[PDB]
């Protein structure tokens, strides 16, 4: 009676007595979380071996502490990894490196349908292309057909395609990313093909998001004779969102929506559903 | 006030608390979050602005 | 007494779990106190209490050894691990080349099998014949004493049937896709685009079956048109791994390679002879037949009216690849969706069908 109350008080007391431990321990980890500290890039999640390579350009073997989950080790992902014993104390927000270099964002246009008009049969084609999966996921889900994740639109910009872009964007209040074709562009190896995968990881965390692509014929040429090796970087882009669009289906998480001054560009590659399957005039 | 990306070479100043950018090829000091005056403004190397990897300092000068 | 025993176990766990998770943090510390632990290659052995390794910070050092260690176990091409200043080896990982998973991505298996895309007939069953089948039996091929088939060549414009294609063979097989990017076998330091083409490969061969999917080998195996070397013999690099680990003594046979690329214009006589590439396979139009056996599979996975009519859709359509025939199931859904139900029609396909036809050749 008397030793069940005894080691009861004693189980109210000893987790204070714990709780005072951690805090000593937590004031110790607080002091190594803070930067300045390294970012890295885990590429192999006996030993539990992590290899990361921190952004110093060196790599090294560690083991994993508790203080970090084996499952918030994966490339593409910031770790806080100390300057001085490398091992990976806590994990950062993320996305590795550059979080895509140049996006104008705009958080909400004020663009609505009442600033635009007689485009009305337009209107329809592209509410059903976009919106009608979004709202009604599950319709297109338990039927089984695929929902798109890009249309295409071409014609003239400020008759009132760009201004229509902006507005579905506001009313499902997706987040509207412009991406500039020419920018993607780089004489340096590569960036443009990086960027758009980018794109994509950024777009699906951001759904319900608009990809507005500005321009599709400047990187929409691609040569077609031997002369496609000079002009890779062009090809490459344009291939990379392709693929990634064909690698998922039956999602509207995110639309990609491209825009050009004049059409002149059209292929047989752009065609698959999940692909750019809308062609609005 | 004129740059192409971001340099305070270190930050003594000022979940997170503190905000520490260098944006160069060499030295990446990464913050996931943006939003604030909290050094009490612009240090280290003056060069406070904008990203081309979004660690976005917000508004101090 | 019973009152305060009820209370007396519901406190016991709580503190047994709190205790638990703090314990394991104060060992998390205990970590912490342990020293960095460099990552180099073994170059070479200079002599068996000397070493030469190239730290993986850069530079290439003299280095010794402990006795804990082997000298069998330090035998050249092994990743190690070096001491932070002390520059000796303290203990050794098995050797790697630092293995990617985000150059060297991976899809166990595909996404599609081929049921999900006949109607592409007379390529499935080449295809099959040429990847699974080596695999299965080598031994047919050895009795004869003709080599292994070791090349695939796609071509034909992308996500049209091609790519599912090299998808659905992947998952029969089991066979490990391996997916590059072009444009990530490029990158602007010393030595990076050798290493990945090299580090794919090995791990192809060491995890066999499995194949190395190369996406636009026109990036990475151009041969030019007006001669210039601007970022383009970065493009020679990648091309002369690929045809020395062919050459070569590097074993492919159980390695499969499969190269696509849009249309073949770029591809040097070396390629075209086997051993290299062996087996071109070519993209053309689905036959009536087909027609017929791609609507049936796509349709089917559609919800409909339970009277329908395949054949009809079949007849009006020509010009039409894998990727058309979809988007015909999908345009006559829009308008089931319009018309506030879950069911296709003859109707809407008979419409649906026509409008893809109008707005091409």
């Amino acid at each position: 009676i008397r030793i069940f109350r005894s080691e009861l008080q004693r189980l109210s007391h000893e987790n204070n007595v714990m709780l005072e431990k951690i805090k000593d321990n937590k004031e110790k980890i607080k002091n190594n979380r803070q930067l300045p500290y390294l970012v890295a890039n885990v590429v192999e999640v006996v030993g539990k071996a992590a290899v990361v390579k921190t952004s110093s350009r060196q790599t090294v073997f560690l083991p994993m502490v508790g203080l970090v989950d084996p499952d918030k080790l994966k490339p593409n992902d910031l770790v806080g990894v100390n300057k001085d014993s490398y091992l990976i104390l806590d994990t950062l927000p993320s996305e590795f490196d550059s979080r895509v270099k140049a996006m104008e964002v705009d958080e909400k246009p004020t663009e609505t349908y009442s600033d635009v008009g007689g485009l009305d049969k337009q209107i329809e084609e592209l509410v059903e292309a976009i919106v009608l999966p979004m709202k009604r996921a599950d319709k297109f889900k338990d039927m089984g057909i695929r929902a798109p994740k890009g249309a295409l639109m071409y014609g003239p910009p400020g008759t009132g395609k760009t201004l229509l872009a902006r507005a579905c964007a506001a009313q499902t209040n997706a987040t509207f990313l412009k991406l500039a074709a020419p920018q993607l562009v780089q004489m340096y190896i590569g960036e443009g093909a990086k960027l758009v995968r980018d794109a994509f990881a950024l777009a699906k965390e951001k759904a319900p998001t608009i990809i507005f692509i500005d321009e599709l014929d400047a990187i929409g040429t691609k040569r077609f004779d031997s002369e496609k090796s000079g002009d890779r970087e062009v090809q490459r882009t344009m291939l990379e969102l392709l693929n990634q669009l064909d690698g998922f289906s039956s999602d509207d998480r995110v639309k990609v929506l491209a825009a050009t001054n004049r059409v002149d560009v059209l292929d047989p590659a752009l065609l698959r559903s999940g692909r750019l399957d809308r062609k609005i005039e | 006030h004129p740059l192409q990306v971001a340099r305070c070479t270190k930050i003594i100043k000022g979940e997170d608390a503190k905000y520490v950018i260098n944006l160069k090829q060499i030295a990446k000091f990464v913050v996931g979050l943006g939003e604030r005056v909290s050094p009490t403004d612009i240090e280290e190397g003056m060069r406070v602005g904008v990203d081309r990897s979004k660690y976005n300092i917000e508004l101090p000068l | 007494h019973r009152r305060y025993d009820d209370q007396l176990k519901q406190r016991r766990q709580n503190i047994r779990d709190l205790e638990k998770l703090y314990d394991k943090t104060e060992n998390d510390i205990k970590a912490l106190q342990s020293i960095g632990q460099l990552i180099g290659e073994v170059m070479k052995e200079l002599s068996e209490e000397k070493y030469i390794v190239k730290a993986s910070s850069g530079p290439r050092y003299i280095v010794g050894v402990r006795n804990s260690v082997d000298r069998s176990k330090l035998k050249k091409g092994v990743r190690v691990t070096l001491d932070i200043t002390t520059l000796t080896i303290m203990r050794i990982l098995p050797r790697e080349t630092d293995p990617l998973v985000y150059n060297m991505t991976s899809f166990e298996q595909g996404e599609i099998t081929f049921d999900g895309i006949g109607g592409l007939t007379e390529q499935i069953r080449e295809l099959r014949e040429v990847i699974e089948l080596p695999l299965k039996n080598p031994e047919i091929f050895q009795r004869v004493g003709i080599k292994p088939p070791k090349g695939v060549l796609l071509y034909g414009p992308p996500g049209t049937g091609k790519t599912l294609l090299a998808k659905a063979v992947a998952a029969t097989i089991g066979a490990n896709f391996i997916f590059s990017p072009a444009s990530g076998i490029v990158d602007k330091y010393i030595g990076e685009s050798a290493r990945i083409i090299r580090e794919m490969f090995a791990y192809a061969k060491e995890h066999e079956p499995c194949i190395i999917f190369m996406d636009e080998v026109d990036a990475i195996g151009g041969r030019r048109f007006s001669e210039g070397t601007s970022a383009d013999r970065e493009i020679q690099r990648t091309l002369m791994e690929l045809l020395t680990q062919m050459d070569g003594f590097d074993n492919l046979g159980q390695t499969k390679i499969i190269m696509a690329t849009n249309r073949p214009d770029t591809l040097d006589p070396a390629l075209l002879r086997p051993g290299r590439l062996d087996r071109k396979v070519e993209i053309p139009l689905p036959n009536e037949a087909g027609r017929l056996e791609i609507f049936k599979i796509h349709t089917a996975k559609v919800k409909k009216t339970g009277e329908f009519d395949f054949e009809a859709a079949v007849k009006m359509s020509d010009g039409f690849n894998g990727a058309d025939i979809r988007n015909c199931a999908t345009e006559a859904g829009f308008f089931a969706i319009r018309d506030d139900r879950d069911h296709i029609n003859p109707d809407d396909l008979m419409k649906a069908v026509r409008k893809v036809a109008e707005v091409k050749k």
